[PDB]
């Protein structure tokens, strides 16, 4: 057909289709919007202590808030 | 730590700054000694000729104008 | 003014060897400005694209993508006009 | 006229390039940024005549915070009257860097 | 006041002049045109960088494509009217008398 | 030119003008403009006559300073106190550089000198939809703008703008020019009354709006360039005639005829001020150029010069012109006098 | 007008922290997780206040504690963090990946010996607690009160009265 | 020192093109049948020598030109160019780092194209200045394409520090993931340094010369930076440095190479094949290089 | 070789403006322009400045002022100062040494302003933790939240592609 | 410019003379330069000395129809001693537009001028003594 007449064409209009579809299809668009969201440019505020709230950790070490864990293991 | 450095550095100036102010300004009528221009009871963020004033050229264009052309 | 000072040393020693290599021995057509406005206007629509590897990190992935297919999906459209419109034959 | 589609369809799709503070997409401020948090507190329920009128001391503190203009003048005669007197001779300067 | 700001100023009258008081060529005119719009870029872009106008700082690139493009269309327009005339003066011009 | 190039340059006219009418930001604003002159370039150098190309390009120069113009000011406004919300300006020096730049973009005193020859070499569908949405256009941000500006520049302009569309006028034959003129004189008007109550100018924008139409919509039904060819159209056609009086005539703005409302209620709201002598003035300046209306209706439909033949050829074909819409815009325009409470339809 | 409060030079003499900038930055991670526990007391002095001349006990309790945290690990294991600090100085900017094995060498000085795990990644992030001593100010924006509210016009409407009330195409 | 660092950068480069100018007569000599130069001294290193200073010895052209200012100011700019290039590129640690430099390239090369443009002006009769606009033309019409493919192989990487760039490429080369990008990007350095297989067919000869070939040299280590090479371990740039001229000098000589045997182009044939063949090929790798990064969950850690 | 260095590039800056709004000859002009364009090059970097006035340099002393030489190559000849051209540049360069020696050695000078006179190391930034260099993350938005202004830009260069071919015979 | 006007309008005429005179004239001078400006704009003299000449006489001309009208204003105040009539300045403009026949030289122009400066010039402080402001109140 039109592969023997415009053939570069149609080779760019079939990587264009693809790259309009294939992010539909896909299991890392979440971890690319994970990554982008988990770095930080500001200063992490911090906040008045407590109204005795089970949530924004003390310690920096201390694993109840929420951290990235993805990052190592790949 | 650096901002704690960075805050106990900019008030330093602020205080030394005052006091040549204070020492070099008493033949002027009016003047009082360290107003603000502005009107609000508000730590604004100083200009760069409130900490960097009358340090005549050396420091202050090696540190305004350090990074803009350091490589 | 340390970029200044290498433009200074290197416009100084050419000028000096321009001048001690002085001193020393004594109608148009319109299809040649269709190109250049070609040029210039898919070099603006180069200068509304290049900013795009700076925003690749933010937290709106799928709409940057869109328009970034958007912008040079316009910029083909009008490409492929001037293609198929006589624009640019002989 | 003015068309006020942008209120009605729901979409507020150019409010943001519009002042400071509405939200940086890295969370940082402006130089003037609480300057002109409380302008707009003092002249937001208002029919911009008594804006006009009444909240004159805060757009006045939030312009020199702008421009810098009047602070810049008094820097400006410190300097002309430390140029003076170091040319008058008298207290040659102990305000750089040591006594 | 940020003291350059004055000669910048000064540089958009003196832009201006030359846009408005222009003898011959209409190529100097436009080209002027592109001086006005290089200092309305290189002020609005002092202003923004010491007002840490960090939200809406597309203000420069953005003012600079559009009036680069009204330049484009200026080039094409002298094109065309060089190509109908033998010259491009602001003279042999003076028909369609108002 | 292709049919879908013609619609899809329609399509960017009503975009630049859509997006004056809606934007809230002052670098939307300017690419409105811009994209305004961009698109309507094209709509004239319809032809290829050499007299569309030095319209265009006269067009292009003043439109293209014009538009600089007015970013000088946008871009001293932000000298000031800086933020880009459509509002009250904080510059008298501003507000006069962009009403400067405003009173370039649609026809004023000291910058009308690229109407009439803009308006000569071009086709009559160019001149209509320059002067609809060219003079549309600016008219929002005005009245966007108005409560920050020295009232001395826009009185200025107005009242020098309706004496000169009224003197400058006496002279042409050319209906261009005519129209031209009236085009000043009316945007005077419209300009006038800014500062007091907007409503009247809108609705001024309006009525203007849909007369121009009808003027040149009847001009297109039969295509002339001077009075004579008029004359002509009196032999072939009668009702065209009767069409040419009552349009006239509503340009003329006489207080049976609808034209007259515009004039009436500017000099009502005006005259609520302290300002009596202004609305004296400006209206014997509005007897003052309904004279070259006269002597055109003289010269169409009321006298009668003498025809050539081949209009006997003419009459064995009926008329078989496309109107856009005229004769709704015609009643819409001369009868609507006992409808003045359709004022306060506007705000 | 207003002048300004400027604090003493007594309260400006603190034992200041005269050390480099690359032996601080590659002993942050540990000083984040020792100490920088009394130090978002100032964070949150700073940012519930935009006003230092006001929170710098707090900027002297910070520093007090680096000092310590640098004197205690002055004290014991390990002198080899000299070596470490020096291997990662040169390096142009410090990426910490360059020197990864004494990295490991002076992580196992620390935790076969005083312990303090290194904190894992992202745990200098995570939004945290904290309380302080002082209780949260009101309205640091200093202003006046807001002036004057509109009457917001409400009520159901009446038809018109008389008509249009101009000249005359009445009702 | 800094001075001394600006000499020497700048004082090879006379060296390096002289020698290149004996390197490509001796390699078109080896790729046809010919032996020398070599009567000139062992192998003509001094053959260089002898015909720069020859040059500068024969009498110039005589005036003959319009604006004697503008005639010396055009290539007194193509040579502080040729000088002013080599600033940003890191052979290990460059003269200086910046936040970018690849739009520096570009607009650089943009600054040639003005050089050319000015000497055509300023040149001659009218049969020049046509020779010279096709040739700003033909100049003009590919900083499309290589700015469209520089950008579409640093959006792998992010950012445009370009030490950046030389920490990227520690575990495989770029010519892996992008190798049409790459060969479409090294045909428009032919194009952009006017060589053969593109065709061209003044004063000073010598500068224009220079000019011509530092650009040569520009291009290849920017490709050597930009495309392949190696790690570099720090406290020894000796090893990088070696694997970096290695591999910049057989590019060079692959260059020249493909230069030696190849006729030149038809000139519409040139606009023609360029746009209908390169433009929407660099469209589809630069939609493909957009929407692959947001695919792959790889998108660069832009600092 | 000093502080005002930025005053300098501005006074060659106007005095670039003033050396092509003198009228000569196009080419001359294009020149006048190209300096011009360098020198704001430099002072918009003084204010660094990393991104814009480099991106300014490829776009007008990239793709404009080519064409502009162009098509002063193809359109117009001007083949052969004067009077005219040059006293208006002498006027120039005496209206710029009024304003600039009356800067000098007076307090301000004033068109209707209050330009206060002195060089402009102020004002700054007080060396605040930037480090994304704050140009670089604005025009890295654009694309998150510059939903319309991209788009009406585009589609304004798409119509003036169509623009040009139609006016250059379309189609 | 509203400075000079001002000046004009600032004095109280009643009688403080030559003042008026001297700001009469420079209002003259001030819209012979203006006229004359527009005028050699939209002329091109060709010789440029026909262009001074043509300026010099439009300032020239508006100068001595200025200086007459605060001459015969003053003497018309003196005498009368009732400094509330437009009828000195009726006398004022009729005379200005008579000077302004005279110069250039022609009669009839003298007689409509005289007319309609004279209407004009009594309008002008009839509004001023009853006060109508200048464009503008601009309220409502």
């Amino acid at each position: 057909n039109v592969w023997a007449k415009e053939p570069v064409l149609v080779a760019s209009f079939a990587i264009a289709g693809l790259a309009v579809i294939l992010p539909t299809l896909s299991p890392y668009t979440k971890y690319s919007l994970m990554i982008n969201r988990a770095t930080p440019y500001n200063y992490p505020v911090p906040l008045r202590d407590d109204g005795n709230m089970p949530d924004v950790p003390s310690h920096p070490q201390d694993p109840q808030g929420p951290s990235l864990e993805w990052l190592k293991r790949l | 730590l650096l901002q704690a450095e960075k805050d106990r550095r900019v008030l330093q100036m602020l205080r030394e700054n005052l006091e040549e102010e204070a020492t070099i300004m008493k033949d002027v009528p009016g003047w009082k000694v360290g107003e603000s221009v502005f009107h609000t009871t508000r730590w604004v963020t100083p200009m760069m000729g409130e900490l960097y004033g009358l340090r005549t050229g050396e420091e202050i264009l090696s540190s305004t104008y350090g990074f803009i052309w350091y490589t | 003014m340390n970029l200044m000072i290498t433009l200074l040393t290197n416009f100084t020693l050419a000028t000096l060897l321009v001048t001690i290599a002085f001193w020393l021995p004594q109608p148009f057509s319109m299809k040649f400005f269709l190109v250049a406005i070609t040029f210039l206007l898919f070099d603006l629509e180069i200068a509304l694209l290049l900013p795009l590897p700076w925003a690749s990190q933010t937290t709106n992935l799928n709409t940057m993508l869109t328009m970034a297919l958007l912008l040079i999906f316009l910029l083909a459209v009008s490409l492929a006009y001037e293609w198929t419109q006589k624009g640019l034959e002989w | 006229p003015f068309f006020d589609v942008q209120k009605k369809l729901g979409v507020d799709l150019d409010h943001w390039m519009t002042i400071q503070s509405a939200e940086q997409p890295h969370r940082i401020p402006a130089r003037c940024h609480a300057f002109e948090k409380e302008w707009i507190e003092c002249a937001h329920g208002i029919g911009s005549i008594r804006a006009e009128k009444e909240c004159k001391i805060e757009f006045e503190d939030f312009r020199e915070c702008l421009l810098r203009q009047k602070t810049m003048k008094r820097l400006n005669a410190i300097k002309r009257q430390r140029d003076k007197l170091i040319k008058e001779g008298k207290y040659t300067p102990p305000p750089h860097h040591s006594g | 006041m940020s003291l350059v700001y004055m000669n910048i100023m000064m540089a958009f009258t003196v832009s201006l002049t030359g846009l408005l008081m222009y003898r011959s060529h209409l190529m100097s005119s436009l080209l002027c045109l592109e001086g006005m719009m290089l200092s309305l870029f290189i002020l609005a872009t002092l202003m923004i960088l010491n007002s840490h106008f960090t939200l809406a700082s597309m203000m420069p690139i953005i003012l600079l494509v559009f009036a680069a493009c009204e330049a484009a269309l200026g080039l094409s327009l002298l094109v065309m009217v060089s190509n109908t005339y033998g010259t491009d003066y602001v003279q042999n011009l003076n028909l369609l008398q108002c | 030119m292709n049919p879908i190039i013609l619609i899809i340059i329609l399509m960017t006219v009503m975009l630049g003008t859509i997006i004056v009418m809606i934007s809230t930001h002052w670098l939307l604003i300017w690419i409105g403009f811009e994209m305004n002159m961009l698109a309507i370039i094209p709509i004239m150098m319809k032809k290829h006559n050499p007299r569309a190309t030095e319209a265009s390009t006269k067009y292009f120069l003043t439109q293209s300073t014009a538009s600089m113009l007015l970013m000088m000011a946008i871009i001293i406004n932000l000298m000031f106190s800086g933020q880009w919300t459509v509002m009250k300006l904080f510059n008298p020096m501003a507000s006069m550089l962009m009403t400067m730049a405003l009173a370039m973009k649609l026809g004023m005193a000291p910058f009308h000198f690229w109407v009439p020859e803009v308006t000569q070499g071009i086709p009559l569908s160019s001149g209509l939809i320059l002067l609809t949405w060219q003079k549309l256009a600016p008219m929002s941000v005005l009245y966007q703008i108005l409560p920050s500006i020295n009232l001395d520049l826009i009185l200025t302009l107005s009242i020098l703008s309706i004496t000169i569309g009224g003197w400058g006028g006496l002279n042409q034959t050319q209906l261009r020019k005519i129209m031209a003129y009236s085009s000043i004189a009316h945007m005077g008007w419209m300009t006038a009354v800014l500062l007091y109550n907007p409503t009247m100018t809108l609705l001024n924008l309006i009525i203007y709006i849909i007369m121009t139409s009808t003027m040149f919509t009847l001009f297109m039904a039969n295509s002339t360039t001077t009075t004579l060819s008029l004359s002509h159209t009196w032999n072939k056609a009668p009702i065209m005639t009767i069409l040419v009086l009552i349009t006239l005539l509503s340009m003329g703005g006489l207080p049976p005829l609808s034209g007259f409302m515009p004039k009436w209620m500017i000099i009502q709201e005006m005259t609520k001020n302290d300002s009596i002598i202004l609305p004296t003035l400006m209206a014997i300046t509005a007897l003052l150029n309904l004279y070259f209306y006269m002597r055109l209706t003289y010269s169409t439909a009321l006298t009668m010069f003498p025809s050539t033949n081949n209009m006997k050829m003419k009459w064995q074909f009926p008329t078989t012109k496309r109107m856009t819409l005229l004769p709704t815009m015609t009643v819409l325009s001369t009868m609507l006098l006992p409808l003045t409470p359709i004022l306060s339809i506007l705000e | 007008p207003g002048i300004v409060e400027l604090p003493s030079l007594e309260d400006l003499k603190v034992q200041e922290v005269k050390v480099s900038s690359s032996v601080l930055k590659a002993a942050a991670h540990h000083y984040g997780a020792q100490c920088d526990k009394p130090n978002k007391e100032f964070m949150l002095c700073r940012w519930e206040e935009k006003d230092p001349r006001r929170c710098l006990e707090e900027g002297k309790l910070v520093n007090q504690c680096a000092l310590e945290f640098f004197r205690q690990i002055k004290r014991h294991c390990a002198e080899p963090f000299t070596e470490y600090w020096t291997c990662i100085d040169y390096s142009g900017l410090q990426l910490f990946r360059r020197c990864r094995k004494e990295q490991a060498q002076f992580d196992k000085c620390v935790l076969d010996k005083l312990g303090w795990v290194r904190p894992d990644l992202g745990e200098l992030s995570k939004v945290t607690k904290v309380k302080t001593d002082r209780p949260l100010p009101e309205n640091p924006y200093h202003s006046r009160a807001r002036p004057e509210p509109n009457p917001e016009v409400e009520g159901d409407l009446k038809p018109a009265r008389h008509g249009s009330r101009l000249f005359f195409w009445t009702m | 020192m800094f001075m001394i660092n600006v000499l020497t950068l700048i004082i090879p480069i006379l060296l390096a093109v002289a020698f290149l100018t004996l390197v490509e007569r001796k390699v078109l000599g080896y790729m046809q049948f010919r032996k020398g130069p070599n009567v000139v001294g062992p192998y003509g290193l001094l053959q260089p020598i002898a015909d720069a200073i020859k040059l500068f010895i024969k009498e110039p052209l005589r005036p003959a030109t319009s604006s004697i200012s503008m005639f010396i100011l055009a290539p007194i700019l193509a040579l502080t160019l040729a000088l002013t290039m080599w600033i940003p590129l890191p052979m290990p640690y460059p003269l200086i780092n910046m936040n970018l430099g690849v739009l520096f390239m570009l607009a650089m090369s943009s600054l040639a194209v003005y050089s050319i443009l000015w000497s055509g002006w300023a040149s001659n009769s009218k049969y020049a200045l046509i020779g010279a606009l096709r040739a700003v033309a033909q100049t003009i019409s590919y900083e499309v394409t290589l700015a469209i493919i520089l950008l579409s192989v640093l959006l792998m990487n992010g950012s445009f520090t370009l030490s950046t760039l030389i920490i990227t490429q520690e575990q495989v080369w770029l010519i892996f993931p992008a190798w049409p990008l790459a060969m479409m990007w090294f045909i428009s350095t032919l194009a952009e340094t006017n060589r053969a297989p593109f065709d061209l067919t003044a004063g000073p000869f010598a500068l224009f010369f220079m000019a011509e070939y530092a650009n040569i040299i520009m291009m290849n280590i920017f490709t050597t930076t930009l495309f392949l090479g190696a790690f570099h371990n720090p406290y020894m740039p000796e090893l990088y440095t070696i694997n970096f001229t290695i591999k910049s000098l057989l590019l060079s000589i692959t260059f020249l190479w493909i230069r030696a045997s190849y006729p030149r182009f038809r000139y519409d044939q040139l606009m023609h094949l360029l746009w209908k063949n390169f433009l929407p090929l660099t469209l589809a790798l630069c939609m493909w290089h957009v929407s692959l990064p947001i695919l792959l969950s790889s998108i660069p850690p832009q600092t | 070789m000093m502080t005002y260095i930025v005053f300098i590039l501005s006074i060659i800056f106007v005095m670039g403006f003033v050396g092509f709004s003198s009228k000569p000859s196009p080419i001359y002009g294009g020149l006048g322009l190209i300096v011009s364009g360098g020198v704001g090059c430099g002072i918009v970097l003084n204010f660094g400045g990393s991104f814009l006035g480099l991106m300014v340099f490829l776009i007008y002393l990239g793709g404009m002022m080519v064409v502009f030489g162009y098509t002063t190559a193809m359109a117009t000849e001007q083949y052969p100062s004067n009077k005219v051209v040059l006293g208006t540049f002498i006027t120039g360069l005496l209206m710029e040494f009024l304003m600039v020696y009356y800067v000098l050695k007076d307090k301000e000078v004033e068109i209707v302003f209050k330009f206060n006179g002195m060089g402009d190391w102020v004002i700054y930034d007080t060396g605040d933790s930037g480090f994304f260099s704050e140009e670089a993350m604005g025009i890295a938005a654009l694309y998150s939240y510059g939903t319309w202004l991209v788009i009406v830009t585009g589609w304004s260069l798409l119509i003036g592609v169509v623009v040009i071919m139609e006016i250059t015979r379309g189609n | 410019a509203k400075t000079l006007l001002h000046q004009y309008w600032d004095i109280p005429e009643g009688t403080e003379c030559h003042r008026k005179t001297y700001a009469a004239t420079s209002i003259g001078g001030a819209s012979g330069l203006v006229v004359s400006a527009y005028s050699v704009a939209l002329k091109t003299p060709t010789s440029f000395l026909e262009g001074v000449a043509r300026t010099g006489r439009y300032t020239f001309t508006a100068a001595a129809i200025g200086a007459i009208f605060g001459l015969t204003s003053c003497i018309s105040a003196q005498v009368r001693e009732k400094p509330d009539d437009p009828l000195n300045y009726l006398i004022g403009g009729c005379a200005g537009g008579l000077t302004l026949g005279a110069r250039t030289r022609s009669y009839g122009i003298g007689a409509a001028a005289c007319a309609y400066m004279g209407l004009t010039a009594a309008l002008v402080k009839m509004g001023q003594l009853e006060g109508w402001k200048v464009f503008a109140e601009p309220k409502v």
